[PDB]
């Protein structure tokens, strides 16, 4: 094995990060506990929590482009009809 | 002759040795540091070290006594050691530490000297002392919310929250007669001691039993002190275990026997008949290791015990081990059996055949107290020996074989692993 690159990730025990101290963890068996954790009840509580956070941030943009869809679309089936064919052999040309 | 037990109110025990210089005497209270509670945890190990305060140890000083103590998890002791000949001089000092004086030992300027130095004593340990910090904590989270968690020493928090008014709540309740054994080992006879007893009146609060908690329970779980500072990693592991006067007790001690207690640097320990040790040896997964079966009144801590500077190969060195593990259910040499034997004897000797007097007291207080006598050697030995392989392939086919563990440990440990490997390697793929 030829020199290798250093990067930003080792190994275990050479991970890359800093140096810890101070933190100290504690787990318990996935035998050791309820099967179904924590379901329904509470846990739905934010099933509409992890909606609200973010659904502006997807319908707003949604918004603004379903209803420029919807109105060219409309505008489409106007100048395409015999309402509209005025309004075509003007536009169109 | 085969050690001797009578009661008069007074449990009193002896045990004799002709060939003994000196002697021992002193008392065992059945319960101990897990007979305590979250908040006045480190109570038992308070009342140990006002006992061996300068004031109380210059006394018997000028006598020519010398005092020992330790606490444990079950049990709790009180023992000085003279020569033979002072046997009263022993009693009586006795007499006078636990029924006589009071506020003579608990003074505002004692305990408050006491405890300002229980304080630094329990700031060396989970400071410096990683191999029993690892190890305590392993109880911590083995027994998480249950008796035997407390750790002996007790917390540097509830150790500073503890004033001479809770060394007593403590006393008044589990330091009773009901609760304890006065022994005799070294140099003396049983004739010598229990004539000098009841030669000596009054009771201390008689009829009074010490109180009871909910029993010890156990489950699988982690505890992790990462140390990235620290130029080694420690780490301690166990299942369930077995308690003391339990059917398995010594088929349990037998198979943490086999795979045993290394040393990489004394060239003695590299040749041991232990199979685990053909892989760690390769690249020098660890420092060293051991193993063990600790045993106490309800439950028990199968596992074992590791030390190592190698921390980007930690992951095989828990992995070698809890394999080899499977085999004790599995596919254990029966003459690795036989080598076990072998040495659980020669081991379990040493514990129990050592010239020193103050031991031969613990053990035989906390043993007189949980199954009302002691157990010879030759009884011992008729067991370990009756152990068949079978013996050890049903054992760890219940306490060992896909059961949960309980890890613990601090230093370079980002290299251990986590729980769902280590766990997982309880077991083995079956066709």
């Amino acid at each position: 094995g030829p020199p290798s690159g250093k990067t930003y990730m080792g190994w275990w025990g050479h991970m890359g990060g800093p140096k810890q101290k101070g933190i100290t963890s504690y787990a318990v068996s996935p035998y050791a506990q309820k099967p179904l954790q924590g379901i329904f009840h509470n846990a739905v509580f934010n099933s509409f929590r992890r909606f609200k956070s973010q659904f502006l941030y997807v319908l707003i943009p949604a918004g603004i482009y379903w209803y420029w869809w919807k109105n060219g679309n409309e505008y489409n089936e106007f100048l395409y009809s015999k309402a509209g064919r005025e309004e075509l052999e003007r536009v169109n040309v | 002759a085969e050690v001797t037990q009578l009661s008069n109110g007074i449990v009193v025990a002896t045990e004799h040795n002709p060939s003994a210089h000196t002697a021992s005497v002193g008392v065992v209270f059945g319960s101990g540091a897990a007979n305590e509670n979250p908040y006045n945890n480190g109570v038992s190990n308070l009342w140990k070290n006002i006992f061996l305060s300068k004031e109380n140890s210059a006394v018997a000083a000028k006598e020519g006594l010398a005092l020992s103590s330790n606490i444990s998890r079950d049990f709790q002791s009180y023992i000085v050691s003279s020569l033979p000949g002072s046997t009263d001089k022993s009693l009586d000092f006795l007499n006078q530490s636990f029924i006589q004086q009071k506020a003579n030992l608990l003074s505002s300027s004692n305990f408050e000297a006491t405890k300002k130095s229980v304080l630094k004593q329990v700031q060396d340990f989970e400071d410096n002392d990683h191999p029993n910090r690892v190890l305590e904590h392993l109880h911590s989270t083995a027994f998480q919310n249950t008796p035997l968690s407390l750790p002996t020493r007790g917390t540097l928090e509830s150790l500073e929250n503890l004033v001479v008014a809770d060394l007593e709540s403590f006393a008044n309740n589990h330091f009773l007669n009901s609760n304890a054994v006065v022994v005799g080992t070294g140099n003396i006879k049983h004739e010598d001691l229990v004539n000098s007893i009841e030669s000596k009146n009054l009771s201390l609060q008689t009829g009074t039993k010490p109180v009871l908690k909910k029993k010890a329970a156990f489950l699988g779980s982690e505890v992790r002190l990462r140390d990235d500072t620290l130029p080694k990693a420690w780490i301690s592991l166990a299942v369930e275990g077995e308690p003391v006067n339990s059917p398995n007790y010594f088929v349990a001690k037998l198979a943490a026997q086999i795979f045993g207690s290394y040393n990489a640097f004394e060239p003695a320990s590299r040749l041991q008949g232990i199979k685990l040790l053909d892989n760690i040896q390769e690249y020098q997964l660890c420092d060293n290791f051991n193993h063990f079966s600790l045993s106490y009144k309800d439950s028990g801590l199968w596992g074992f015990s590791t030390a190592t500077r190698n921390v980007t190969m930690i992951d095989d060195l828990i992995h070698f081990t809890l394999k080899q593990w499977n085999r004790l259910t599995i596919s254990v040499t029966d003459t690795e059996v036989e080598r076990a034997k072998s040495l659980l004897k020669l081991q379990l000797g040493q514990l129990y055949e050592s010239g020193n007097p103050v031991n031969d007291a613990n053990l035989l207080g906390a043993e007189v107290l949980i199954k009302g006598s002691k157990l010879s050697l030759g009884e011992a030995f008729k067991k370990i020996d009756a152990i068949t392989v079978k013996d050890v392939k049903a054992w760890a086919g219940k306490r060992l074989w896909d059961q949960d563990i309980a890890i613990a440990g601090t230093g370079q440990i980002e290299g251990l692993l986590d729980y769902m490997r280590i766990r997982s390697d309880m077991s083995m793929m079956r066709w």
